[PDB]
Formats: structure tokens, sequence, C-alpha cells
């Protein structure tokens, strides 16, 4: 079936408008699609905005609205405010069956846009014993909330064996995350320059480790 | 006010079945149809099912037809997803909600299903020092990798407690069947090493407890 693609992600500031979009494999949404707009803010917290495209539900601010454009369904948040950074999904109705997007993370900027801390942690002794060696690479305090992270061995790109956290919001209401790199103790003993870099806001911040 | 509670979830095994359940109050629950929808981990929304007034209609998506039936009981005020054949693919939060008039408007709370065979087991915990002594400045970051455990979740404290401000615990992350995660905490280059860091992990599922301290 159908493949539905939002955005997926987006910033804004605070008393702009924006404007979210969804889009089908299929080809073109219309009406007999009944675009839905569902929004997810923390602690999954569910409320339906919009549906059957441009219907909006009892209690939803008048600033969120709903349309077609260019043959897709579109969302527009006519002076988004503060409480709107959230993540807002598409669904898609194809004959009995509801089909939803990825979704898009929208920011709506409440303070200065904020450079993460990293910190590159080296395996300890404890767990070299085992025969395996983690590092570990803290990302904390960013702003906004997208981090793009990329593992160096040695010079070379590492494809395989990495994980990452998806950020997570924190008490000051910036954004955390983690990143891991994952070797035997053999790798780790034959390789000598390991690095973590931490892509925000088109800089990178580089932790490393010999 | 419309309120939905969903419940029934908890950990299972694959190839197992079970009955979720969904409340309603607040409004006249036979009047609407109805959908159950789940959040995966990775954080995407699958719908799953749905169901008309007069129950009449149910539709499925290819995925779970043949292993999920949606049943309504309106002298109840309840829905059901009765689930069969259950796959570490449906490990999810499990959602339901109402349509409102093509609005699909409210939505309980949720609740957890784990699909997994992997057993109960304890965390491993590793300490994160520093270690290259050329630091950054006044402050140090140290922390703690907790391996291996499942099933969720473990907490973490720092010195029983008597840290908290700075402290971060990261979500988890699933290698392997089984979950890691760690936590940091940054103090005073004053304080450590010449104070005592520790970092104390509970694993209520086992009833383990492990205190680590953290040594240059």
């Amino acid at each position: 079936q159908a493949v539905v693609t939002q955005e997926s992600a987006l910033t804004t500031s605070p008393g702009e408008t924006v404007t979210l979009t969804c889009r089908s494999s299929t080809g073109t949404v219309t009406t007999s699609n009944y675009a839905n707009w569902v929004q997810e803010k923390p602690d999954h917290l569910f409320t339906g905005l919009i549906g059957a495209t441009n219907n909006r539900a009892a209690g939803v601010p008048v600033r969120f609205s709903g349309s077609l454009i260019g043959g897709k369904a579109a969302l527009t948040i006519t002076g988004a405010q503060t409480e709107d950074e959230a993540i807002y999904f598409c669904a898609l109705w194809y004959s009995g069956h509801w089909v939803f997007g990825g979704g898009t993370k929208l920011t709506v900027l409440g303070q200065p846009k904020s450079s993460p801390s990293v910190t590159l942690f080296p395996p300890s002794s404890e767990e070299l014993e085992t025969n395996k060696a983690t590092l570990v690479c803290t990302i904390t305090d960013f702003y906004p909330g997208v981090v793009t992270v990329d593992w160096k061995v040695d010079g070379t790109p590492v494809t395989q064996g990495m994980e990452t956290t998806n950020p997570s919001k924190q008490s000051n209401n910036k954004y955390m995350a983690s990143s891991y790199l994952t070797l035997t103790a053999r790798a780790w003993e034959r390789h000598s320059s390991y690095s973590c870099q931490v892509t925000h806001e088109g800089h990178t911040v580089e932790k490393s480790l010999s | 006010e419309v309120q939905l509670e969903e419940s029934g979830g908890g950990l299972v095994t694959p190839g197992g079945s079970l009955r979720l359940s969904c409340a309603a109050s607040g409004y006249v629950f036979s009047t609407y149809d109805m959908s159950w929808v789940r959040q995966t981990p990775e954080k995407r929304l699958e719908w799953v099912a749905f169901i008309s007034s007069g129950g009449g209609r149910t539709s499925y998506p290819d995925t779970v037809k043949g292993r999920f039936t949606i049943s309504r009981d309106d002298a109840k005020n309840t829905l059901y997803l009765q689930m069969s054949s259950l796959q570490s693919e449906d490990t999810a939060m499990y959602y339901c909600t109402r349509h409102f008039y093509a609005v699909l408007d409210y939505w309980g709370r949720g609740t957890t299903l784990t699909v997994s065979s992997a057993k109960t087991t304890p965390p491993s915990v590793y300490p994160l020092a520093p270690g290259s002594a050329a630091q950054t400045n006044s402050m140090v970051t140290l922390g703690c990798l907790v391996k291996g455990y499942f099933p969720e979740p473990v907490t973490v404290t720092w010195n029983s407690g008597s840290l908290s401000s700075g402290v971060h615990t990261f979500p988890a992350v699933l290698q392997s069947d089984l979950y890691t995660l760690s936590s940091s905490v940054t103090v005073p280059s004053s304080t450590w090493p010449s104070e005592t860091v520790t970092c104390n992990v509970a694993h209520p599922a086992s009833s383990t407890k492990v205190d680590k301290k953290i040594v240059p």
C-alpha cells in the first residue's frame, strides 16, 4: 500500500507561520483521503487536531488549519506558539485503512540555540576482561533537538556497530542524546584513534581519543 | 470530559496470545467508530484495527490481518483487541482512539506490549571515567554504563541520591535482545577524585542492585 511522507523536521519562531506537508506515494492526496493531523506532546500524549482535511476538532486553537496544496495535504500553524513544539503526524484514509506518515518534529524556538556539550569515554578495564569494548559519546544541552553523529576509527568513517538514541528532552528544555561504538576488545587494541563527531545547526563538535 | 483507558499489556513471548481493553467514559460510546493504533519503539505510528458503530464492519492492515481481532461491548463501554501469534514486531505502545466525525480526536493514555523471548537478566555495570587527563576545565564528567539487562526499566542514582544536579540518564537502546543505557553526572573538579562518586543501579525485575565506584 501507500507510503506517506512528511518533512522530518522544521524550525520556526513564535508569531510566525509554518506549513507542514503530507504526501502519498500513490500520487495525489485528495478529499477522499480524509487527511487527519495528530499531535504528539511529551509523554506520549496524543491529540487529534484536524480530520477530513480541514475540519478542526473542538478545543484546538484557531491557529491550526488544514488544506490540500499541490496534490499534498497540509497543516498550517498561523502564529506558531512555544507550546506548539511537538511531533505532528499525518494519516491518510485508503479504503478502510489508515496510513500514517513518519511525523514531523517541529521546533518553535523558545530560547537561544545552544551547542551540544560532548564527552567521549574510553572502554573501562572491567569491560575489557569480557573481551568487548564500548565507546560512549554523550551529547547534552543542545537546542534545537536535532543532531547528527558520525564516528571515525583511524580516520576511516565507521559504518556498522554504532547506535545513537533519539534526542530526549532535558529539564531545562534542551535535549540530550547518546551514541555507542561497539567493538571487540581485539579491534579496540588494533586501532589507535577514535572519534565521535556531532553536527548541530551546521557546526561540528568533535571529541577524540587515542 | 472524554476519557479512554487502555489496559492489559505486559511481557509476553513470541507465539503468545493477549487481549487488550479500552475502557471509555464520558460520552455515548456506542455512537462512534473506533480504532486501535500503535506506536513502535522507533517512534512510528501504525494503525492496526478499526471497528464501526454497530460493530458490523472491521478492517485491518495486512501485517495483522488473521492474527488480531477487534471487537466492542457497548453495554460496557469497552473496546477490545484480541491478539494471537504475537511476534517481536508487535512490541509497541497500544492506543485506542475514537472517530468523532472523521476526526481522531481523543486518544487514551496507552498500554505497553513487549513481545520477546529474552529471559530476565540483571545488568553488568561499568564505570565511565575520563581517563585521558587532558580534561577540559574545572568540571569533570563521569558515568556508568549499564549493559545487558532485560526487561526495562532500571533506575540509576548517584551517591544514593546525594548527587542530583547535573545527572543525565539516557534512554535505553536494544542491542542483541537486551537493553543498554548510560547515565552521567558532572561534578566540580575539586570533588573527584578526592571524594567518592558511585552510581547505584537498581533493576527491579531481577531484584538486583549494583553500586559502582568511579575511580580514575
